[PDB]
DNA sequence: AAAAAAAAAAAAAAAAAAAAAAAAAA
DNA sequence: TTTTTTTTTTTTTTTTTTTTTTT
């Protein structure tokens, strides 16, 4: 059973694959983090009380004022959404922060306060999310990019290749805070272990671990371990351990016992250890030299002398054996070192020290740190203390937390911020070990590195660093801390916190202007995950590792959209089912498995859990229980695939298309294509352009539903009901009384969204898709967005297309189009530009908005009302005039319309600086925005009183129903009727105090709606009225606009030919569009052929179903025959009958089908070439989908018949006059005499470095002179040749350049002197 | 253009406008196609 | 066309010559570029005949 | 000032650049110096004053970024300099065009010559007062367009692309007023311009003087550039759609509609194909005339049975006198017309062959249309031997990897035999696909049977050398291969799968690691070219031929080239 | 209230070149 | 103990637009 909103036209499907878990919110990513950024959750927990609670409270050093938080509220906004949009504030809210504050006494810290106080002071306004998911600016609609950023914690790489062209592999680690300084060490070809903060100038790194108060000796117990030669009476006989002896060649005999385990020059192999072990031989023999080669670790002292026998860190030999020995120190103490197991890096890093003692070592952080200054004691000690150790200016959040404890294999992964020396040391360990061999590099590619910054993060950074801004501006003002005479209102300035978010929301390269010329270009817009931005890479330092697609993208991030060029994977777009994690990480869904059943539950697993796990690919076959049908099955383990076991994967994926996101997975049929070309499509499609008529693509991929529905164009029904009044402008729903809340009972209205500038300029309008008073489900589409119908994303348009080479006319890729198609108006195009005309105040008086206008033609004031504005619905023609604004002196400056474009005014909106006087046309919209307020809110009552009333009624059915009496009076007085003592008269007096609130309800509603338009709408200041005039021109398409399918097939669409000369078949139907079949093999996607052939088979049911409905045929042979349709061959999970629908269903069915059914087809699990060549079957067309076509010129067959079918082709915002541009002679630049550029300035081409090249790569130079003297720079000299042109002179006269005079000025104002010779 | 310009000024090298990138800079013929005839004739002046 | 000038009261040594790397200023004297960096900036002196 | 305006933003507020903030900054400092060396303040104080005026005149001057940086005066403003009498649109292709002219939009037309049009109509009589000529203009007048007829009529523009690499990057063309909004280009002409009809838009420009003028046709004309200046190789080498035309219309089938008959001439050759009664191809007797220039620059003429194809003797009505008849004979690929081509061009000079490349653009544009050449999917079959050629793969792979397991190899070892082997059966199914397309044709030679050269569309537009080749058929039939994970490590378990059926997920992820990389390539690499480019011609500027000859006898050896095999380029 | 720098994000990769430090003498 | 050579290290180049701090 499905929606009947759904069965109006129930799309056939082809997967086989049963789904598992339905397609989530597709815009769960930018809610759901906005929901977290705002609402009321104590103990912070990743909130806006996170942040208080991280900074609050306040108090000065020893003040005596502490300044304490409650809680905070976000009040109403100050208008709604649309109002917003209209007028251009942002839609935002408030922040009333409870403030408490106490101040102590003299010497009571403890003790009470003497005083309290508590207010709801006022903190500036934030932006809030649109319903779609949405911020609004400043009246233009802003969406924030989700950035994928470098998860903090600690990362280590290798840095090979090119480093000293020696082959040695360096080794680096670094530490990432969340916020705050970064740590960087590695090593070198000398090995010699190094540190540097921020990447400044390279330092040792035991000089920073001796920064720590560790001793020297300290140092090197804790990095390396104790050999011990103990001097027994001779020989400094050792405490030899088996385990410390693999790969190492004895040049002394090693012997205990007086019996000889290793003879001499023999290596220790693994049987010799094994000897060592089993015999239990530990204490062994030495000679002197094997002592001279080691190292000393600590530092001894003799008994009398008391001095330093030798230093920490030093070769040994006989006379320091010596020396030490006369001491009689029975302890010496080595560290083991051996270059295959531990090197002596700690050590040289010791003898690359400069100095002992820690101040020294904080006076050279401090100089590294701030160059060029004294160092001094105290101050070096702060810095490096709360450098890394204090919250001012450190901090690792959770997840740096996280990845910190699992990358150095420890056990809790909560902890402090801020580090510890246990910390650096333990990256220390690390490091040295994968020197050594054990442990692995990490590869930052993969995702489980990087991470997901949404909206709510980004807002609560920048909150934050407000929030610490007034902080210290408040406790500056503390510190003159005054006895009470003040309320928390002056403490706290507004300035900061509204100026930090706006500049964040307003400028920023993450925030990007909207892109709203679809559905689609929103869906896949919001769910878009851009590398740049601040805390993330930039364009220039990003190799082909950073682009390139990881192993572990699969189910995460889609490998076939990102855009081309200048970014290739820097845009990685959103998965369908990928979500973000609690600490921000990718997880993707998957089917748990047990022994051998496929569990239909879900699994969510991140980036780092899925390589632990074996997973088993989507498309294995399994038959009624999940077990597999092969024992050997496709699956994916550690960054590989491979063939495993039955009984050996846990996991399975959900659905065929978890590794595309919507901006690709309605590309149909796309496992048939190469994967560039489906980029190139999958990006394209995000570039349509709302047509005049959505049309149903024929083959979908059947996620249509989804992006229509929550795209949030569609103005999707809210509580089920009937329509009981339908219009363009509104639809009224009569909710269901179980459906309905008991009280406040009501009705739903929706106001559809009429023709309004979409930020692209093209049209966005919705039309109703109910008929009056028909039922609706809840959740449904009730108004088909722009480039949507019937609740599916319709881009395009379906259209007869045939693959041949007609004429040469399709030579690359261009496309030959039937004028049929121009005529049907299938492509028309609505285009709305936004004009605007200010009107200031200056010196010598203001600028008038008048009509009376000197030097005009009457004609000119023809189309401006008396006032001087135009009408609404006067085409204007480039050159016109609309607002008429006046210079005094006085002299002409009106608003004139942009040369080249025609249009139609639909619409003037007038903002007036608040108390200025209205003008006319002014005052006359001001009444039509009045009257339809009032219209509004009049009818929205009368219709709540008609439903009351009719409750009303029908409550008094029963207990004293009187007929006569109910209409003898009118409905003034409905509550004088006799009733029995029952709860209904209660109920009936209930309804008539509903009934009075109601009206005053509606009178004070009107009374605000009427003092919000009567306060002229505020400008910005100094500007006194503004006038923003919108132009709806119409585009049909041209030899010159681009059009193109899903695939990536582009094309700029060529010479239009009549229709008589199109190819037309056997039937005669002409051909509407003529491809190249050329662009097939070379640009490999096959997929647009079979898309082509499930087309012809789509309308081949479809010619059928309008033939046997044209005809009189009822119910039964076409309820037969679309049943036959539905089923069609193998497993489908269509599995639809037609019982269910009763005969008035069956013949919506057939009438919305007349044009075509509409086929689905899941992106991997889609149809293949045996269920089309079925479908075709089972219409009447050739099983090969080739059939013959005649010549239309001719008259005449083609031989080797050829393909015709119906492809679904969009048309892209690349039109030919929007770039068609010349110049001939205009305004040049001031600073240098030029022709400007662009085409908003009415520019000229630039003749750039590289024609240069080309034209004197030929003889010619006359041609390159007029280039580039007397056509761009030349002012006296274009001047000049003009003048010889209009008198049919073609004389050059050569001057000289004036930017070359000018960078000549400019050089001599610098001290360089430069002339002119002979 | 620093290294260049201070090499030029300590210098004090004339300028010869001989090349094809130079004479651009100036807005003259190039020396290179058909104004080669015409400096042909005014290297045959001196 | 027309130019303009300041009188500056005190001297100034003009910058590119300055960090030209060679400098020219720094090898014409035969002096390392951070004594010169130095010595105008006020922060050091040196010696006139 | 002049250059340093104080420009005024739209409204009351003045926004120029920083060099008046600069200026005012050391204009300010100096008189506070000034002032305090009046007032005598302490050397500390006239120090720090001192400081920060040498540090407001390194700011002033370092100017710089106006004469460096990319949007410098030398580059910004000198070299690459905005011109007038300029236009751009999108462009699109038109056959009717010949190679000496290309098309121009009517706007763009009356918008760049609007001042040749009021001198025109000034010196016309028509009107008397520029105004009047503009106003004419503007209103549209029927007599304007009969001026820019006459302007147009023979005063070539430049057609430029966007990134000019060489020189053929900007060609002069006779304009050819046409409605729409789009430069029609010569097709041809598009393969030098390596501009494609994606939307690629070019720019229009307008030489002015009589010295540019000439300067246009006698250089840039684009009959005067058929020859590239990289190689001899011709540049105007027929491309996609005219080769596909021309080779389907030479190609014999074993039996067709006249097949086996005589024909007195070329022209009832085609007389009996137009009227249907003879198929477009069959291997027929014909009379045939070539005429030579043997003797010394005579044309001498000569006639003989000659054996040929119905398409081949219409095709023969199109080549002029001098070539000979052989080189129509073959089947004519792509190679085989370019190597045409540049035989008329060198034993016929140069207008012949233009008039020769118009001539074959035409029919070959217009037998392609008349030859229906589409693809179905029907086009591509699967060979049968796919599926068991794979199974023998798995087995062979199954059993080199139970080999390792017992220990007799390596992983190394395995992994090298494992993708030798799959590289064997790729090959395998790749000659058994070849196969199965080439020679698929098995048909009656009005006999029992024979064998031929396929006729199936993907076959016959892979060898005529139209689009794609070997190596991108291969994949559209047979398996895609072994495609390279991030690291070229080529994974062992190749792409089994082929375009025409189904390609399961995983294999999909797999290519997109092929073409990924291949995409950020062609972008940085384009990004890296540029300069190259630059760099190489900063470094050859001054070069300019100036002498005939230097008479030196010194030179270079110059030999064949053999790297340790065959030759691999010859010494000619 | 007026005048002034960039310490206040940022690092990649590679190359050219200048300054400093370390051999290896006689 | 000084001096020349070489090596290493630091710094400066190579394809969209200015507030905060001090006097
Ligand atoms: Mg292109």
């Amino acid at each position: 059973v499905y929606s009947y909103t759904e069965k109006k036209r129930i799309r056939k499907d082809f997967g086989k694959r049963p789904q598992v878990l339905d397609v989530p919110y597709l815009l769960s990513i930018q809610l759901d983090s906005f929901q977290k950024f705002i609402e009321q959750d104590p103990e912070g927990q990743y909130g806006l009380e996170a942040a208080f609670r991280s900074v609050f409270p306040i108090q000065s050093y020893s003040g005596n004022s502490e300044l304490q938080y409650v809680s905070y509220r976000l009040g109403e906004p100050v208008f709604d959404v649309q109002e917003c949009q209209i007028r251009g504030v942002t839609y935002s809210a408030p922040l009333r922060v409870k403030l408490r504050l106490v101040i102590y006494e003299r010497e009571a810290p403890e003790g009470t306060v003497k005083d309290i106080k508590e207010q709801e002071v006022y903190m500036g306004e934030i932006p809030l999310m649109t319903d779609n998911g949405t911020f609004v600016i400043n009246g233009t609609e802003r969406v924030i990019v989700s950035q994928l950023h470098r998860s903090p914690g600690v990362f280590f790489d290798s840095d090979k290749g090119k480093t000293h062209s020696s082959g040695k592999v360096l080794y680096n680690a670094r530490i990432i805070p969340y916020r705050g300084s970064w740590l960087d060490f590695e090593f070198d070809p000398k090995d010699n272990l190094f540190v540097r903060i921020d990447r400044r100038r390279k330092l040792p790194a035991t000089i920073i671990l001796r920064a720590l108060n560790y001793t020297t000796e300290q140092i090197l117990d804790l990095f390396f371990e104790k050999v011990i030669f103990e001097i027994r009476d001779n020989k400094l006989q050792m405490e030899l351990v088996p385990e410390r002896l693999r790969g190492e060649t004895a040049s002394f005999d090693i012997e205990a016992n007086g019996k000889v385990y290793v003879e001499k020059g023999r290596r220790i192999t693994a049987r010799h250890i094994r000897q060592l072990e089993k015999d239990d031989v530990k204490l062994i023999e030495v000679p002197v030299e094997y002592i001279a080669g080691k190292v000393v670790a600590k530092d001894y002292i003799d008994e009398s002398t008391g001095e330093l026998i030798c230093a920490a860190n030093m070769e040994l030999s006989l006379d320091l054996l010596a020396k030490l020995s006369q001491s009689g120190h029975k302890r010496i103490e080595t560290l083991f070192t051996n270059d295959l197991d531990h090197g002596p890096y700690i050590s040289e890093t010791l003898r690359v020290d400069p100095t002992n003692d820690r101040l020294s070592a904080l006076v050279e952080i401090y100089r590294m740190m701030r160059p060029g200054e004294p160092p001094t004691r105290e101050a070096a000690e702060s810095l490096f203390e709360n450098l890394f150790f204090s919250e001012d200016r450190y901090d690792l959040s959770a997840v740096g937390r996280m990845k910190f404890n699992r990358s150095l294999l420890r056990e809790e992964i909560e902890g402090s911020g801020i580090l510890s020396k246990d910390d650096i040391i333990d990256v220390m360990k690390k490091l040295i070990d994968i020197r050594n061999g054990k442990g692995e590099v990490d590869d930052i590619d993969h995702l489980g590195n990087r991470r997901i910054r949404s909206v709510g993060e980004m807002a609560e950074n920048q909150f934050r660093v407000g929030l610490v801004r007034v902080e210290r501006a408040v406790k500056e003002r503390l510190s003159l801390g005054d006895l009470d005479t003040l309320m928390p209102q002056d403490m706290i300035n507004a300035k900061p916190i509204s100026a930090a978010v706006k500049e964040f929301f307003g400028s920023s390269q993450l925030s990007q202007f909207m892109d709203q010329n679809n559905p689609l270009s929103e869906i896949t817009h919001k769910r878009r995950i851009s590398a740049l931005g601040p805390g993330g890479l930039t364009r220039e330092r990003a190799g082909f590792e950073v682009r390139d697609v990881h192993p572990t993208h699969y189910g995460r991030v889609c490998p076939i959209e990102t855009p081309e060029g200048p970014n290739i994977g820097l845009i990685n777009s959103l998965s369908v089912y990928a979500q973000t994690n609690e600490y921000g990480f990718l997880e993707t869904p998957y089917r748990k498995v047990t022994d051998g059943v496929v569990t239909d539950e879900i699994h969510y697993l991140s980036a780092i859990e899925e390589g632990n796990y074996v997973i088993a690919q989507a498309n294995s076959n399994l038959d009624e229980e999940g077990h597999f049908v092969e024992d050997l099955v496709t699956c994916r383990s550690k960054g590989e695939s491979s063939l495993f076991s039955r009984d050996q994967v846990d996991y399975m994926d959900v659905s065929t298309q978890q590794v595309v996101s919507v901006g690709a997975s309605l590309i149909p049929f796309l496992e048939h294509d190469d994967a560039n070309r489906a980029l190139m499509g999958a990006n394209m499609q995000r570039q349509a352009v709302p047509t005049l008529r959505a049309d149903k693509p024929l083959v979908g991929t059947g996620m249509e539903r989804a992006v229509a529905v929550d795209s949030g164009v569609t103005a999707v029904a809210k509580r089920g009901g009937v329509v009981q009044y339908v219009d363009a402008s509104r639809i009224v729903i009569k909710v269901n009384e179980d459906e309905m809340y008991p009280g406040e009972a009501g009705i739903d209205i929706y106001n559809l969204t009429k023709y309004t500038r979409s930020n692209q300029n093209t049209c966005i309008n919705q039309m109703p898709c109910v008929s009056l008073g028909e039922p609706v489900e809840r959740g449904d589409v009730l108004a088909d967005g722009p480039s949507t119908d019937l609740g599916e994303l319709a881009l395009g348009q379906n259209m007869r297309v045939a693959f041949m080479p007609w004429n040469g006319y399709n030579f690359e890729d261009s496309i030959l189009v039937s004028e049929r198609v121009v005529q049907e108006d299938r492509f028309t195009t609505i285009h709305i530009q936004e004009l605007a005309c200010v009107s200031r105040d200056t010196k010598l008086g203001p600028e008038e908005i008048t009509a009376d206008i000197p030097n005009v033609g009457e004609a000119a004031l023809s189309k401006l009302d008396e006032s001087g504005i135009v009408y609404i619905g006067a085409e204007v023609t480039g050159g016109d005039i609309l607002v008429g604004k006046v210079t005094p002196k006085v002299k002409d400056s009106s608003l004139r319309v942009p040369n080249g474009v025609s249009g139609t005014v639909i619409d003037v909106q007038v903002f007036t600086r608040d108390g200025v006087e209205k003008d006319k046309r002014a005052l006359e919209i001001e009444e039509m925005q009045l009257k339809q307020a009032k219209k509004d809110l009049s009818e929205e009552l009368q219709i709540l009183e008609a439903g009351l009333f009719s409750r009303i009624r029908a409550v008094l059915v029963a207990g004293g129903v009187e007929a006569e009496k109910l209409d003898k009076l009118p409905r003034d007085r409905w509550l004088e009727l006799g009733l029995t003592d029952e709860e209904k008269q209660n109920q009936l007096e209930q309804l008539a105090e509903q009934y009075d609130e109601l009206k005053h309800e509606f009178e004070k509603k009107l009374e605000a709606k009427r003092r919000k338009i009567t306060q002229g709408d505020d400008l910005a200041p100094g500007v006194l009225k503004i006038v923003k005039v919108y132009l709806a021109v119409k585009r049909r398409i041209q030899p010159g606009d681009k059009m193109a399918g899903r695939h990536g097939n582009k094309g700029v669409i060529s010479k239009i030919n009549p229709i008589e000369d199109m190819p037309y078949d056997e039937n005669g139907t002409p051909v509407d569009i003529v491809l190249n079949p050329l662009g097939v093999p070379s640009r490999m996607n096959i997929g647009q052929i079979l898309e082509t052939h499930l087309g012809m088979a789509a309308k081949g049911i479809g010619d059928k179903i309008n033939a046997m409905l044209k005809q009189q045929q009822e119910v039964a042979k076409l309820r037969e025959f679309i049943q036959r349709a539905y089923d069609l061959g193998a497993d489908v999970r269509q599995k639809v009958d037609l019982s269910t629908f009763s005969d008035e269903e069956v013949m919506r069915l057939a009438e919305n089908l007349r044009k075509g059914m509409p086929i689905a087809t899941p992106v991997f699990d889609g149809a293949k070439e045996a269920e089309i060549k079925e479908l075709l079957k089972l219409g009447d067309l050739p099983t090969s989908g080739q059939i013959r076509l005649y010549d239309g010129r001719t008259g005449e067959q083609f031989e080797r018949p050829v393909t015709v079918g119906y492809m679904y082709m969009l048309k892209l915002n690349h039109l030919v006059d929007d770039k068609m541009h010349a110049r001939s002679t205009g305004s040049y630049s001031l600073v240098t005499q030029q022709p400007l550029g662009g085409k908003a300035q009415f520019g000229g081409q630039r003749f750039g470095e590289m024609e240069v090249w080309a034209l004197e790569a030929y003889g010619a130079a006359y041609t390159l002179q007029e280039m580039l003297t007397v056509k761009s720079d030349d002012v006296n000299g274009r001047t000049k040749m003009y003048k010889n042109i209009v008198d049919g002179n073609h004389q050059m006269e050569p001057g000289m350049p004036e930017s070359f005079n000018v960078l000549l000025k400019e050089i001599r104002s610098l001290g360089i002197n430069i002339e002119l010779e002979d | 253009t620093t290294r260049v310009l201070t090499e030029a000024a300590v210098a004090g090298k004339r300028d010869e406008l001989r090349g094809l990138k130079e004479n651009v800079i100036v807005g003259r013929l190039i020396p290179a196609g058909t104004g080669y005839a015409y400096h042909q004739d005014r290297m045959r002046r001196r | 066309e027309r130019m303009g000038h300041i009188e500056l009261a005190s001297p100034t040594a003009h910058i590119w010559f300055l960090k030209s790397l060679p400098s020219r200023i720094g090898l014409l004297l035969d002096m390392p570029l951070r004594d010169i960096e130095r010595v105008l900036y006020f922060e050091s002196y040196v010696v006139i005949e | 000032p002049d250059l340093r305006p104080l420009v005024p933003l739209d409204g009351g507020r003045f926004a120029t650049s920083d060099l008046n903030d600069l200026y005012r900054r050391v204009i300010n400092r100096n008189n506070r110096l000034k002032r305090l060396l009046d007032l005598a303040a302490p050397d500390i104080i006239v120090r720090n004053e001192k400081r920060m005026l040498q540090e407001a005149v390194d700011a002033l001057l370092d100017l710089a970024d106006m004469i460096k940086g990319k949007q410098g005066r030398f580059r910004q403003n000198l070299l690459g300099k905005r011109v007038d009498y300029s236009g751009r649109s999108v462009i699109t292709v038109g056959p009717y065009l010949r190679l000496h002219q290309c098309g121009l939009p009517k706007k763009m037309a009356l918008e760049l010559f609007k001042p040749f049009i009021y001198g025109k109509l000034e010196l016309r009589g028509l009107a008397t007062t520029i105004k009047a000529a503009k106003k004419m203009v503007e209103r549209e007048e029927a007599v304007v367009w009969d001026i820019l007829d006459e302007v147009i009529r023979e005063h070539p523009v430049l057609l430029n692309r966007a990134p000019t690499l060489h020189r053929l990057g900007i060609q002069a063309f006779e304009p050819v007023l046409i409605e729409g909004k789009a430069i029609q280009l010569h097709p041809l002409v598009c393969a030098a311009y390596n501009a494609d009809f994606d939307g690629d838009q070019m720019a229009v420009h307008v030489p002015l003087t009589l010295e540019a003028q000439l300067e246009a046709r006698a250089l840039m004309m684009s009959t005067n550039n058929i020859l590239s200046p990289a190689n001899g190789e011709p540049i105007i080498v027929p491309s996609q759609d005219v080769v596909l035309g021309l080779y389907y219309m030479t190609r014999d089938c074993v039996n067709a509609k006249g097949e086996g008959m005589v024909l007195t001439g070329p022209k009832e050759a085609e007389r009996l194909y137009r009227s249907g009664l003879a198929s477009l191809h069959a291997r027929v007797k014909v009379r045939i005339t070539e005429y030579e220039k043997d003797a010394n620059g005579e044309l001498v003429a000569k006639t003989s049975l000659k054996d040929t194809t119905v398409g081949r003797a219409i095709l023969w009505m199109i080549v002029p006198k001098g070539l000979p008849y052989s080189i129509v004979n073959q089947a004519l690929g792509k190679k085989a017309i370019s190597k045409m081509l540049n035989t008329c061009y060198r034993i016929l000079g140069l207008k012949p062959t233009v008039i020769f490349a118009d001539q074959i653009m035409y029919t070959g544009f217009a037998y392609a249309a008349r030859s229906g050449a589409s693809v179905g999917i029907d086009d591509m079959v699967i060979p049968e031997k796919k599926h068991e050629i794979i199974s023998e793969a798995e087995a062979e792979v199954a059993e080199i990897q139970e080999q390792f397991q017992s220990g007799l190899v390596t992983a190394g070892e395995r992994y090298n035999k494992v993708i030798d082997i799959w590289a064997a059966a790729n090959d395998r199914v790749s000659k058994a696909m070849m196969d199965n397309l080439q020679t698929e044709t098995v048909i009656n030679r009005d006999g029992q049977e024979e064998k031929q050269v396929s006729f199936n569309s993907i076959y016959m537009m892979a060898d005529s050398g139209a689009r794609g080749s070997a190596a991108q058929i291969r994949q559209l039939a047979g398996m895609r291969g072994l495609m390279a994970k991030p690291d070229g490590s080529i994974i062992e378990t190749p792409i089994t799968a082929n375009f025409r059926e189904g390609l399961n997920v995983l294999q999909y992820f797999i290519s997109t690691h092929g073409a990924r990389k291949g995409l950020a390539d062609t972008a940085l690499k384009t990004a890296n070219s540029g300069y190259l480019t630059r760099r190489l011609v900063d470094v050859a500027q001054d070069l300019v031929v100036t002498e005939d000859d230097c008479g030196t006898h010194e030179g270079i050896m110059m030999t064949p080239v053999i790297e340790g095999g065959d030759v691999k380029e010859p010494l000619r």
